[PDB]
């Protein structure tokens, strides 16, 4: 059992990517035409 | 009739996690804030009152449910009213030295009481309590999934983890096939819940048959479930099997919006009716997957892989499409196409390389071997490193 | 039949309808069921039957 007072605790003053979001691309835009 | 009665009310916990989205109509929000708040009066909610006002919708709006003190110490003085009346009944039973059984349902109804109101310690000590007789098994399967349904109430996933993987551990110790039943519907459901899909197809789509469980969430709900798990996950024959001609969704389709939204995006998927399978998606996102509870957490998760699924159903056949086609084929522009699809490239989830010069949208096609091979090298890289940590847990001691 | 002999003569008449559903419900926990069997009407078709 270690201290490690050497290495102090920093100070402070199911899941895997998708952590972006596509919206509403709709693009109606092709529709139009 | 027997019922496991409806206690908590599902619908409680739905309507909530309608109110605390921002994404929903404002006009749900307020159909839903005008339900919770008729529920809370008649079957007084007053302790999910409280703990829906205190965290929940203000701990992230919150106008319509406002946390009135009056209302959260009348209803509660009536609470407890019906608390203490409770112990008198299991005290008298106590006096009177009645069966076991009766003492035991006297505690259930303690319980389930504790449940009717919200609070999750005190109804779980009693139904602890309540398991130690020696009632039947299936008043214990009873019970203990009570309590699972409870979890669900609170939204706490691993609370209805445990409590199933207890039900599992018991369930051969018992046999009842209607009590079996119930605990696949309440399995698949949890599964649908932390983004598995694969046993949760399997089991909302038997479930679909054998539904008594109707104090988890109504038949519609579960047929919605039941129909985007099999879309997400199921083969071009499991569908047409499984999804698509089962006569309990058949009799069904024409009685619920979000439904008939699901299943025109699955019989487009199959009968490949690629020009409007995009808005038909983005119908299914906005009626099937905001709304519910289970299915707006992952409402990205399922968008991002139907996108994959056409477009693997599209590259599977031809090899050398056009970008030209393929953008009028889906009815977006061709730039919007490419920046799409060059989203699962990279991770070698579909399987084609895009010939931007020319716009070929040439096919490659992998071999198994590899896949398999690279699998099987991760697989036994984790279970060496655990196994490892493990030996050097062990050999100290 | 005597008095001070065997004390308790109880009754167990073939059972009503209702009693008859809940046997059927009782018996009824073993297979696979399709939703929404109405078993009282089946045992409402059970006349005479028991046990």
């Amino acid at each position: 059992d270690d201290e490690f007072e050497d290495f102090p605790i920093d100070t402070w003053a199911e899941n895997w990517d998708d952590v972006e979001v596509d919206d509403d691309f709709t693009n109606e835009l092709k529709a139009e035409l | 009739d027997p019922t496991v009665n409806r206690v908590p009310n599902y619908e409680v916990s739905e309507k909530a996690f309608l109110l605390t989205q921002s994404k929903v109509s404002i006009e749900q929000r307020k159909e839903a804030a005008e339900f919770v708040l008729a529920k809370i009066k008649e079957e007084e909610m007053a302790p999910y009152y409280k703990y829906l006002c205190e965290e929940y919708l203000v701990n992230n709006l919150n106008e319509w449910i406002k946390f009135d003190q009056e209302l959260y110490n009348e209803l509660c003085k009536k609470n407890e009213s019906k608390i203490k009346e409770l112990n008198e009944k299991i005290q008298k039973l106590e006096e009177d030295d009645e069966g076991e059984l009766e003492q035991a349902q006297a505690w259930i109804n303690l319980g389930e009481y504790y449940a009717q109101i919200g609070d999750k310690d005190n109804a779980e000590k009693t139904l602890g309590k309540s398991l130690s007789k020696a009632i039947s098994t299936g008043a214990k399967i009873d019970v203990m999934l009570t309590i699972a349904r409870l979890g669900f109430f609170y939204n706490d996933q691993l609370y209805v983890k445990e409590k199933l993987e207890a039900v599992n551990s018991m369930i051969e110790k018992g046999g009842d096939w209607e009590r079996r039943n119930r605990y696949k519907t309440y399995y698949g459901i949890h599964c649908l819940a932390v983004r598995n899909f694969k046993e949760a197809a399997k089991l909302l789509v038997d479930s679909l048959a054998t539904f008594t469980s109707i104090e988890l969430t109504s038949y519609e709900s579960i047929a919605t479930y039941a129909s985007v798990t099999g879309l997400f996950t199921l083969e071009r024959t499991d569908l047409k099997s499984k999804v698509i001609d089962s006569p309990e969704l058949l009799s069904l389709i024409s009685t619920t919006a979000a439904l008939q939204s699901i299943s025109s995006l699955t019989i487009s998927l199959y009968a490949s009716d690629y020009a409007s399978y995009f808005p038909y998606l983005l119908e299914t996102y906005a009626n099937v997957l905001i709304p519910c509870k289970y299915l707006n957490r992952h409402a990205d998760f399922f968008v991002r892989e139907m996108r994959r699924k056409v477009y693997a159903q599209l590259l599977e056949s031809y090899k050398t499409l056009s970008l030209k086609s393929m953008a009028s084929a889906f009815g977006v522009s061709v730039a919007f196409l490419d920046n799409d699809l060059g989203k699962f490239i990279p991770n070698k989830q579909l399987n084609c390389v895009i010939d931007r010069v020319n716009g070929i949208v040439e096919t490659n096609r992998p071999d198994n071997k590899n896949a398999q091979y690279h699998l099987l090298v991760k697989q036994g890289d984790g279970l060496l490193t655990k196994l490892q940590k493990y030996g050097a847990a062990v050999r100290l001691t | 039949l005597r008095p001070g002999r065997i004390d308790r003569k109880i009754e167990f008449p073939p059972p009503s309808v209702a009693a008859r559903a809940e046997i059927l419900r009782i018996h009824s926990r073993k297979m696979n069921l399709t939703r929404g069997i109405n078993l009282r009407k089946v045992a409402e078709k059970m006349n005479g039957c028991s046990g």
